[PDB]
RNA sequence: AAAGCGAAUGAUUAGGGACUCGGGGGCGUUUAGCCUUCAUCCAUUCUCAAACUUUAAAUAUGUAAGAAGCCCUUGUUAC
RNA sequence: AGGUGUCCUAAGGGGGGCUCAUGGAGAACAGAAAUCUCCAGUAGAACAAAAGGGUAAAAGUCCCCUUGAUUUUGAUUUUCA
RNA sequence: ACAUACGACCAUACCUAGUGGAAAACUCGGGAUCCCGUCCGCUCUCCCAUAGAUAAGCCACUAAGGGCGGGGUUAGUACUCAGGUCGGUGACGACUGGGGAAUCCCCCGUGUUGUAUGU
């Protein structure tokens, strides 16, 4: 058996079905900041700046940017500790993150809020809730006539 | 017990047989309570148990 | 004679046993692995950063 | 000759085919899957009765060719070699392997030996379609044939017409409606999505 | 009614398929050259052809295609040769036709034993105006189905310019 | 017999290319390298002078590359040499320098530096790029652009490298070399310079001109009738084309107005949808298809 | 995992519709004469894959949920 | 189920023009297969070598020019302590 | 709204067949001295914008079109996480607390949009 690098790459590092040829051109448009986060997803028509297949669908933070490519720090799990990896990927490969999205509309979100709230003299909920189980409410029955149901007996279908 | 329900009834603070905490009913707490359900039996309280 | 090849039986318990420990994050990163350009004009961009903050207080008043 | 069929009951691994990797693997005992007026109408035979598993085991190639004979002789001697359609369903693809005793365990994979089909529950085993004055003699040809088969097999009367996937009803009124046309020992069914003027050159009678 | 539909003779490409390679293949080139006024180009074996001994990448025929009144005019003295008499095979599906004459020599030539005798392989492409869209290099694209020729039409064709019979 | 290749699963798993190279307009390849910015420049714009030809225009554009779509930051069209003097040859080698040095001014104008980085006033066939200008600030590079050629073939005197010679010509500074324009010798790797004024100048055309007066008159009236007709000679040419500089660098917003009709925008659309045809609706086409079966039927 | 093969690759059971011939063999010979037996093609059909797949779960997995944050103004640099 | 101890001045680097396997029609010798022409042709070809990915105005093919198969020392990734 | 150039998504855009197309644009088009390149000005390159035509490209519409896309149905089915001193000789199955697919089949649709200059 074998220990190669690309070992067991056969469908991530693949394009998909209707997927392969021309890559498009907003993946070189994208721009990166230290700080960013950003997913890491192999693109396997671009065999330059391909990073560890560990590495694919991983999510890091941008610590260098170049030319063609971004210094990614990645947290991996080897033993009992985590070690900080710093694997440098060209663009292709790197896709801006949605994980901090909904933290960084809430934020502002928050920040009007507030602003709002004191204008308006009361105060709001700034942090969210659990979903909580539902209130008493009443359900009318009227052009709704509830339909009676049975189990069904057993029949042959073949 | 697996290590997940283990942490869940630690976090619960049900780390003894015949322990018993109140716990306010939300999505984040009934996950928890469904999988540790092997483990523990839970219900309304009324007036009187309380 | 023979053996056990290999076993990862007990692995996850011992790693577990006094916790996986995540190295903990720091204001300032280590600025090593950077593009050296970025590094040499980073070096006189604090160094006349920290001058003019100087001047201030000894009387640039910026 | 061949290990006893104990030996490779149940599907203990991922399949075997014949392939690229696997060669030398001998022909299947059956080679022949349907028997009697195989050339006859979806009309002639709407009677359909099948022979179907209750177990998810392996069944040999060899068992279904007896099967295949016994059901066939019972069928031909009594309902006439015109008055019946039967086919075998179920295809051994799987190939069962001997570890023929370096010695001992070293080295243990084995030689390809048989092959065998791989059947789940409620999957058909065989069917036949007949007339409906063949009843009694389909049926009986089918509990007899089980006879050549480990496990639990059930014979189910088919709702449907003869080999089509319609109740008698539907497929009675489908053809009624001119939407059924006659192809081959079988039929094929208007779509109403393809080409108007193909469509109605093809079904004719759909369109009155 | 046809307002930029007329057929011409987008080219006609005649070769002599020798068979090998060296001093006749140089004659036949010869004899092209002489009568294309142009230069020739050989044509390599793609495989082992048996048929001649070769295998791979040798000389085994040579070609050339002209353009506009020299390729009327040359195909022209071929059907003189063939006396406008051409069988419904020669016309392809698609439009264009060809013949072949067993030797050269029946055209406007003399005879030089020093070059010899050698037969060749006319092919007329027909085309209508408008060809240039499924040629040129930015925005290349199909012709419409109404636009491209017809069997028949170059048949009727043939038959009005030439007055040459077809059987 | 025939085995047919392009069946229902051939349609299935055909894999479309990009819409702009199904039509056979956009060389991705080369757009890639075009537009790629490197990274660590972040949102600094790579200007593309891009350059097109139609049968009877010249399209230049100054051009960067959002996430979104392109920016035209600007444009210049053979149309518009009309409003400086040129009304022929709008094609040629002479019309493409002059919409080229129209585009520079055009875009220097825009961005505030026409009055600094003047080009060269007096165009000539030297190999000269625009360097950088003194100031009361200092030096200040020039604004650099790159030269988009899209499909067409990059050979020795192409009215590409006219409109890139017109653009430097102008001030702009766009990286190039001499070995491609028209004059250039490439047995001996020097550049005539004489023979690039009298492109610049659109002399080529008025030696075709003289020599096909002298040769064939016939030819000559056929293809320069408009010519005759506005009675440009051979000779004047090369002041026609340094007077349109003149103007091109003393007003290059001049507004030029064709002849075709001219409308609003609101009446421009009204007419548009005049013609517009509508599609059936899903009543309509089972009302159709109906007809169709009840035809056909009736036929047999 | 499941699912699929009237979807690619590969395996596989059966008949139909025609082709004009595509191979062979014939009947009343350059007669696109009239037949036949296969082959091809086509729209259907039974059954499959650890080293097949258009799809595609459950479990499990990366990241984030602020003060080292957010907003405004303007200082440094040799990039 | 298989592969490796090699092989390449190009089969490395850059640029450009072209589009492959195959099929259907056609053209003297010429036919099942030699060359020529057109039309279809999502890659069913090719890319040194196993297999799997990847590639169509290319990563294939041909042509032109070359030696980034160069100098200096670090940083990082996999196997991993 | 329509056209062109440069694009973004990359078939709702592809493929086949038929019909129509104001204005301008685009196109086919004409010539081969010069620059340039070919066996051949086919392609590429240059020159003309006169003439001819929307025949083709292009645009639009049509087709119980193939494909594609969306939805439903398949189906709470297949499958699967956790549970029992549950059933069954077994193969395997049911139930409890959860998650939950994919074909066939049916219905609908056949591009959206940015910058700039124009009609
Ligand atoms: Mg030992
Ligand atoms: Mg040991
Ligand atoms: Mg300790
Ligand atoms: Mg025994
Ligand atoms: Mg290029
Ligand atoms: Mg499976
Ligand atoms: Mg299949
Ligand atoms: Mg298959
Ligand atoms: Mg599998
Ligand atoms: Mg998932
Ligand atoms: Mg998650
Ligand atoms: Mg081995
Ligand atoms: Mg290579
Ligand atoms: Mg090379
Ligand atoms: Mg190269
Ligand atoms: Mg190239
Ligand atoms: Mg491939
Ligand atoms: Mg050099």
């Amino acid at each position: 058996h074998a220990a190669g690098l690309r070992s067991g790459t056969r469908y991530a590092f693949s394009r998909g079905f209707r997927k392969h040829g021309q890559i498009p051109l907003s993946t070189y448009l994208r721009t990166y900041r230290v700080g960013d986060i950003v997913d890491i997803k192999v693109n396997g028509a671009v065999q330059k700046g391909m990073p560890h297949k560990f590495y694919h669908g991983k999510t890091g933070v941008v610590y260098n940017v170049t030319k063609s490519a971004v210094g990614v720090i990645v947290y991996k799990r080897v033993k009992h500790r985590y070690i900080e990896k710093r694997i440098n990927v060209r663009i292709e490969h790197v896709k801006p993150s949605r994980s901090r999205e909904d933290f960084l509309r809430r934020v502002k979100e928050n920040a009007e809020l507030k602003k709002k709230a004191k204008a308006e003299g009361v105060p709001v909920q700034l942090k969210r809730q659990p979903a909580m189980p539902r209130e008493a409410h009443t359900v009318s029955i009227a052009d709704n006539k509830p339909v009676t149901l049975a189990p069904v007996a057993y029949e042959t279908t073949i | 017990i697996p290590p997940k329900p283990r942490k869940i009834l630690q976090l619960l603070r049900l780390r003894q047989i015949n322990n018993g905490v109140f716990v306010k009913v939300t999505k984040a707490t009934a996950e928890m309570i469904k999988i540790v359900e092997p483990w523990v039996a839970y219900g309304y309280p009324n007036l009187k148990s309380v | 004679a023979k053996s056990k090849n290999s076993s990862q039986h007990n692995q996850s318990r011992k790693a577990h046993r006094n916790g996986i420990k995540k190295p903990k994050t720091q204001r300032y990163p280590s600025l090593k692995g950077t593009d050296p350009k970025f590094r040499r004009n980073h070096r006189h961009a604090l160094h006349g950063t920290a001058k003019a903050l100087k001047e201030f207080k000894e009387g640039k008043r910026e | 000759a061949r290990r006893p069929a104990r030996c490779y009951r149940y599907c203990k691994n991922k399949p075997y085919p014949k392939s690229r990797f696997n060669r030398g693997v001998p022909d299947p005992k059956i080679k022949i899957y349907d028997l009697g007026r195989k050339r006859a109408t979806v009309d002639d035979f709407p009677l359909c009765v099948h022979l179907v598993s209750n177990e998810y085991e392996q069944l040999s190639s060899e068992a279904l060719e007896a099967a295949r004979i016994c059901a066939n002789k019972y069928l031909v001697k009594y309902a006439g070699k015109e008055g019946f359609h039967l086919r075998v369903r179920a295809h051994p693809y799987h190939v069962i392997r001997i570890n023929k005793m370096q010695t001992g365990m070293r080295g243990a994979f084995g030689k390809p030996q048989g092959t065998v089909a791989r059947v789940d529950i409620g999957q058909i085993l065989i069917s036949v379609r007949t007339r409906d004055s063949n009843r009694a003699i389909a049926l009986e040809a089918l509990r007899r044939c089980q006879y050549k088969f480990p496990g639990r097999q059930k014979i189910i009367v088919s709702k449907n017409w003869g080999f089509t996937p319609l109740r008698r009803e539907e497929y009675l009124e489908k053809k009624a409606a001119g939407r059924v046309r006659v192809d081959g020992a079988y039929v094929q069914f208007l779509t109403n999505h393809g080409n108007l003027e193909e469509n109605m050159r093809r079904f004719p009678d759909a369109f009155k | 009614q046809n307002p930029m539909r007329e057929l011409r003779i987008q080219k006609l490409v005649l070769n002599i398929s020798v068979g090998e390679s060296g001093d006749r293949l140089t004659r036949a080139a010869k004899v092209l050259e002489q009568l294309s006024g142009q230069t020739p180009v050989y044509s390599k074996a793609r495989y082992t052809v048996r048929q001649f001994g070769i295998r791979r990448n040798e000389k085994i025929a040579v070609h050339v295609t002209v353009r506009g009144p020299k390729a009327e005019e040359i195909l022209e003295r071929g059907l003189k040769v063939k006396e406008y008499e051409l069988r419904r095979r020669n016309f392809s599906e698609t439009g264009n036709f060809g013949f072949g004459i067993s030797e050269h020599i029946d055209l406007g030539i003399k005879y030089d034993p020093s070059i010899g005798i050698y037969g060749m392989d006319f092919y007329c492409c027909m085309t209508r105006p408008g060809e240039r869209v499924a040629k040129r290099r930015r925005c290349k694209s199909r012709i419409g189905a109404s636009h491209r020729i017809t069997r028949e039409e170059t048949i009727r064709w043939f038959k009005q310019r030439f007055d040459g019979i077809v059987r | 017999f025939h085995k047919l290749v392009k069946n229902s699963a051939y349609y299935s798993r055909f894999q479309t290319k990009f819409k702009r190279r199904r039509q056979g307009k956009t060389d991705y390849y080369a757009r890639k390298r075009l537009i790629t910015q490197a990274k660590n420049k972040y949102n600094a714009p790579k200007y593309r002078l891009v350059v097109r030809f139609t049968n009877r225009d010249i399209i230049t554009q100054m051009v960067t590359s959002e996430i979104n779509g392109d920016k035209i930051f600007a444009a210049a069209y053979s149309h518009e040499l009309r409003a400086y003097g040129i009304n022929h040859g709008l094609t040629n080698w002479a019309a493409a320098y002059a919409t080229g040095l129209l585009l520079a001014r055009r875009v220097l104008a825009k961005l505030g530096l026409d009055k600094t980085f003047t080009g060269v006033e007096e165009p000539n066939g030297e190999y000269t790029l625009t360097e950088a200008a003194e100031t009361e600030d200092g030096e200040r590079r020039p604004f650099k652009a790159i030269l988009d050629v899209g499909l067409a073939r990059t050979s020795t005197g192409a009215r590409v490298f006219g409109v890139m010679k017109g653009a430097s010509d102008g001030g702009i500074f766009i990286p190039h070399s001499e070995n491609r324009f028209p004059g250039y010798d490439i047995e001996t790797e020097e550049l005539d310079t004489e023979v690039l004024k009298k492109y610049i100048y659109g002399g080529h055309v008025a030696e075709y001109m003289e020599t096909l007066a002298d040769d064939d008159e016939e030819r000559y009236k056929s293809q320069f009738v408009k010519y005759i007709e506005d009675d440009v000679e051979a000779d004047s040419l090369e002041e026609l084309y340094a007077e349109a500089h003149k103007q091109i660098r003393a007003d290059p917003f001049r507004k030029y107005v064709s002849d075709a009709p001219k409308k609003s925008k609101e009446e421009w659309k009204a007419e548009s949808l005049k013609y517009k045809k509508a599609k059936l609706s899903r009543e309509e086409r089972k009302a159709r298809v109906e007809a169709k079966i009840k035809q056909l039927l009736a036929e047999q």
